[PDB]
RNA sequence: GACUCAACACGGGGAAACUCACUAGUUUAAGACAUUGGAUGGUGAUGCAUGGCCGUUUUUAGUUCGUGAAUGAUUUGUCUGGUUAAUUCCGAUAACGAACGAGAUCUUAACCUGCUAAUUAGCGGCGAGUACACUGUACUUGCUGCUUCUUAGAGGAACAUUGUGUGUCUAACACAAGGAAGUUUAAGGCAACAACAGGUCUGUGAUGUCCUUAGAUGAACUAGGCUGCACGCGUGCUACACUGAUAUAUAUAACGAGUAAAAUAUGCUUGCAUACUUUUCCUCCGCCGAAAGGCGUAGGUAAUCUUUAUCAAUAUAUAUCGUGAUGGGGAUAGAUUAUUGCAAUUAUUAAUCUUGAACGAGGAAUGCCUAGUAAGCAUGAUUCAUCAGAUUGUGCUGACUACGUCCCUGCCCUUUGUACACA
């Protein structure tokens, strides 16, 4: 017997660890999913228990532990994502890079809301630290999808 | 026959029960003759004194009250009182009584039969109360 | 019939589901009863570290209840319940006669 | 100071200004001629 | 403790068998592993080995240590 | 209190098209808008009635600048 | 002192529709004529509540106590030890620290009560809660706040 | 080996194991900075 | 660690141990893998190597592009003016037109549908009584149309609507009526661009290098210290009384939050082993206890029980004081009785008795605030084994004064000057 909030918050840990494990084992795939070769993670899953941005962000590590010319594959990306129908884009990479100190660096393409509940629902956001020569390069990965209305649009027939 | 509408005053709902009866007026259990401090006695009493104490003998009247301190109960009360007569009236009486209730009532003041909209605004954080923040020596 | 749930429109939909199920035949379906949505409030202070005026914030995770009665056999209320559904309803159902 | 005393239009702050006296004492001598503040004629 | 008995890693070995997969928990006054009752600070040393050989491949997660076996693991495992 | 281009280009956009349907009523007005334009918000909807009111109030009485 | 012209009459027929402090008064000064309660040992010289940090003050407090105990009684429909003493807390100032609301002492009202129940005023119901007041008792109250109610009128 | 079952180092955050600041409400176990960031996945919004 | 705003009840940092990084010492391998190479761990070093996150610039209104126009950096757009909470609009115009930011959106709170629903909410309906009124009222047990209140889903409602002023009679403002509401209704949340060499590697198994690696700066244990005190600067609490203390009585909140250790019996030498079951958190209630608390039991994994048709204090009413460092004030101290915990001394906290200090409204300075707000009053939650004087929510009592201005202070703008650009 367990009461309904500590049921729910349980719930909530138990989807965070799943997420986690997910992010550790899948360096190799297009993850999102969280819907319950793969018969070692089900096994795991019981010993435990008794277009998409994550996808991007997680290409671009990839991209990045290979070793690009940075600029290039960022300009790619977001070629990709226009090509998967984006109303508008942003890519952010911070860190080290080439440099000792400090340089962030923006790849915006169309535009991007920001402020409002409307930013909170048409945007997939994600965030990986790839590890590399001497640090940690940051991306941030913030993509625009397509609207199920916005609300600044006022559309006379 | 039995009318049942409520008044607000913050939090304080004061429910009044209006039904046919000899005249009598009610708190929860206890008469009118107590509400608590004999100051804000009147408040209460005040609607029925414009209205006069002879048209409430074809009415009772019961009040149930919840939530809220003592002034502001009181006020729900009186709110109670002042939207449950003229609901009666408008109902099981005739109209031009009630409109006359009503004229009477708006020229006594507000608050009567619509209510106040106030409420405790939120506290935020970097301080006490809602707007008063803490302090900064520099 | 308990049904506890997070998402409130995903709830809802549930319930109408339900109603609409019950409607068909045999079921006294008392309507949907929504319960006192006693909300998780966290109060986190933001910043790792102690630099920046203090700001927290109120999380509010705000869990519906919902609640719902039937005078019936098991088997067909099971049957009832399968709307299909998915994880994010909890559903239970109470065959008490009392 | 005023080291008021106690053995020897009516209000207490009154008695007190008049004969000079504690106001306990006064509350006493009011009692007395009617035989939390106070108003008597 | 630095004990480690002979048959309670022949025991461990073949539960990984069965399995495939150990979650460890990375704890260290945990008398307990869920299913079988071995020291689990023991265990943890068994897999760590594993995982220095190649035997076994590791994916830590929050406090779990997650251990999943390699073929050349599953090969030796054969005995 | 004053109207942002977003919904003044609703208004001028409405009066250029559905200017036939209007009148000088408030919630017929609404309605028009309702049907015609696709508002996902009861405030901001109310709001564009009411500016197109006020353009076609200044209408009649003269040009507008505008359509 | 109370009397004043109102816009209504008043059923006066049970203690709900009698002002309380003086009826409190008046069951007190009942008690003491009678000698029907005591005023145990401990009484003379106890503090009522951590919160008084003082003597009552009163003499008779004791008797004032049990009156309001019985009022209370007839309020309610079962109620305890612990809900009396919640009803007589106090704010306790405890010098420098702000203050706290303080729980009554509890031993005196247990023992009022206890006395009561020898009486026969209360009544320890075995279904539902701790001690209502008995049947007799609270036609005892009853009659007493008819009394007031007379006394008053005259 | 003392007495580790009651006291701030008793329990540890879930996540990283960290004995400070963590979020002892509803038996979440999770030091609050973590908490804010996995806000999200546990389903607390903010609103207000 | 953090040092003007933007460090100083801050690191959720109320540390008795653990926390713990420190001090006095003592253990241990948690030394994988081929005594050696070689990792592994670090609340070690460095935030001036970084990630992420957070702060401030800034909740202000600001940032940018396409094309056009004006050797170059650039400018224009993005503006004399009016208006706006707002690069919010209008109007003028080498610009016209966009996009982010604002606004909208989201979440509450505000008033309705006397439509949707009725438990774990009520209202009645009605039996059963117990008291008293007149020819119904107050109060409990037992049974089961309405939705006003109670809960919470979907809708509605204000748009400056109608009225009248001021305004290029443009954008808009002021007043009046209506109305639940007329400062985007109130409150938040969200948070552009660009930074700051701002903070954080002491949140992290985000993380580089350098150090350390068994006489470890790893982990574990035993104390001790973060609380030590001529002093300076913070944030608070409590006061200086009579609109008050004291003591009785009466009144009445809202948000909430609540589940490895112990008991009893058997077998042997206070210990182990075996068997078996309530207790680990909220406490009703009944008894003991001045008090604290204790013991027994009861409900509650929660609109059901704690408990909430009342858990609080200011309130109010009636008494004692009587302006007297006074019964204002409760510091400092002295001695017990408990509770928490393996452990309470450098007193955890709590209670009981006693001790009766400074303070008679506060100098130079400086903070916060415009309507359910200030202030007062409490209280829930967070930390929590125990401990609010903190924070964070919530309510209750409910002021004064504006309704503006650029005088100071700080931001922003145009012009202007600059030898500054680390500004
Ligand atoms: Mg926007
Ligand atoms: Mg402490
Ligand atoms: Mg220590
Ligand atoms: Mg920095
Ligand atoms: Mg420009
Ligand atoms: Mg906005
Ligand atoms: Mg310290
Ligand atoms: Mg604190
Ligand atoms: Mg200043
Ligand atoms: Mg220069
Ligand atoms: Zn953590």
């Amino acid at each position: 017997p367990i009461s309904k909030k500590r049921k729910f918050i349980n719930d909530g840990v138990f989807q965070a660890e799943l997420n986690e494990f997910l992010a550790r084992i899948l360096a190799e795939d297009g993850y999102s999913g969280v819907e319950v070769r793969i018969r070692e993670l089900t096994s795991l899953v019981q010993k435990r228990f008794f277009l998409c941005a994550m996808a991007q962000a997680e290409s671009l590590r990839y991209k990045l532990l290979k070793g690009l010319a940075v600029r290039r594959a960022c300009y790619g990306v977001l070629r990709h994502i226009m090509e998967s129908g984006a109303k508008g884009c942003e890519v952010i990479v911070s860190g080290k890079l080439r440099a000792q100190r400090a340089k962030s660096m923006k790849f915006r393409d169309g535009y991007l809301i920001s402020t409002g509940e409307p930013s909170k629902r048409f945007v997939n956001t994600a965030t990986r630290s790839a590890q590399l020569k001497q640090g940690v390069l940051g991306i941030k990965v913030k993509i625009m999808l397509p609207t199920s209305i916005l609300p600044d649009n006022i559309s006379v027939l | 026959k039995r009318v049942q509408t409520f008044g607000k005053k913050k939090t304080a709902v004061a429910v009044a029960t209006v039904t046919n009866g000899k005249g009598l007026i009610k708190l929860n259990g206890k008469n009118l003759d107590l509400v608590e401090p004999y100051i804000l006695k009147t408040k209460v009493y005040e609607p029925l004194w414009l209205i006069g104490s002879g048209k409430l003998k074809n009415l009772d009247i019961r009040i149930r009250v919840k939530g809220g301190g003592q002034t502001s109960q009181i006020y729900a009360i009186r709110q109670a009182i002042g939207k449950g007569i003229i609901s009666y009236y408008q109902k099981y009486v005739d109209e031009s009584t009630k409109k006359e209730l009503k004229d009477v009532l708006l020229r006594y003041d507000r608050s009567l039969l619509v209510g106040d909209t106030r409420r405790c605004e939120p506290k935020k954080f970097g301080g006490k109360g809602a707007r008063a923040r803490y302090q900064k020596s520099y | 019939i308990a049904l506890t749930s997070k998402n409130l429109r995903a709830i809802e939909k549930v319930c109408s589901d339900i109603m609409k199920g019950a409607k068909e035949k045999n079921l006294n379906v008392s309507g949907p009863v929504r319960l006192p949505v006693k909300t998780l409030r966290i109060t986190t202070r933001k910043s790792p570290c102690g630099e920046g005026t203090n700001t927290w914030d109120r999380f509010e995770l705000r869990i519906y209840k919902r609640l719902i009665d039937l005078y019936s056999q098991c088997e067909v209320v099971t049957q009832m319940t399968s709307i299909n559904i998915d994880p994010v309803v909890e559903v239970e159902v109470i065959i008490t006669d009392s | 100071k005023l080291n008021h005393a106690v053995f020897i239009v009516i209000t207490p702050s009154a008695i007190a200004e008049k004969y000079k006296v504690n106001l306990s004492v006064a509350r006493a001598v009011i009692n007395h001629l009617a035989d939390s503040q106070k108003l008597y004629t | 403790y630095s004990y480690i008995p002979k048959q309670n890693k022949k025991l461990i070995y073949e539960y990984l068998f069965k399995e495939g997969v150990i979650v460890v928990e990375k704890d260290a006054k945990i008398p307990r592993h869920p299913h079988l009752n071995v020291p689990n600070l023991h265990i943890m040393m068994t897999l760590k080995s594993l995982k220095s050989r190649n035997y076994v491949e590791e994916k830590y997660n929050w406090k779990h240590q997650y251990f999943i076996l390699n073929n050349e693991g599953i090969e030796y495992l054969r005995e | 209190r004053v109207r942002t281009k977003t919904i003044k280009r609703a208004a001028r956009q409405i009066v250029e098209k559905y200017y036939a349907k209007l009148t000088l009523d408030f919630q017929i007005n609404k309605k028009i808008t309702e049907e015609v334009a696709i508002i996902p918000s009861k405030r901001m909807k109310n709001k564009v009635a009411g500016f197109v009111t006020h353009l076609m109030k200044r209408i009649q009485k003269g040009p507008v600048r505008g359509i | 002192r109370l009397l004043e012209p109102v816009p209504f009459v008043k059923t006066n027929n049970c203690i709900k529709d009698v002002d309380a402090d003086l009826f409190i008064r008046s069951y007190a000064t009942h008690l003491k004529l009678h000698n029907k309660i005591t005023y145990p040992k401990w009484c003379t010289f106890v503090k009522t509540g951590k919160g008084r940090k003082l003597a009552p003050l009163n003499e008779d407090w004791y008797f004032i106590r049990a009156s309001s105990i019985l009022r209370r009684l007839y309020l309610h429909p079962d109620i305890g030890v612990g809900f009396l003493r919640r009803q007589f807390s106090s704010k306790q100032r405890r010098g420098v620290a702000p203050n706290h609301t303080s729980l009554a002492s509890g031993k005196i009202l247990r023992s009022i009560l206890q006395q009561l129940e020898n009486l026969g005023y209360v009544e320890q119901n075995p279904k539902k809660k701790g001690r209502r007041l008995t049947t007799k008792g609270e036609n005892a109250i009853n009659n007493f706040a008819r009394y007031i109610n007379k006394k008053v009128y005259n | 080996v003392h007495p580790k079952k009651y006291g701030q180092g008793s329990r540890q955050c879930r996540v990283c194991s960290n004995k400070h600041a963590i979020i002892r409400k509803y038996n979440i176990n999770i030091c609050r900075q973590c908490f804010r960031e996995r806000a999200d996945i546990i389903g607390f919004k903010k609103y207000r």
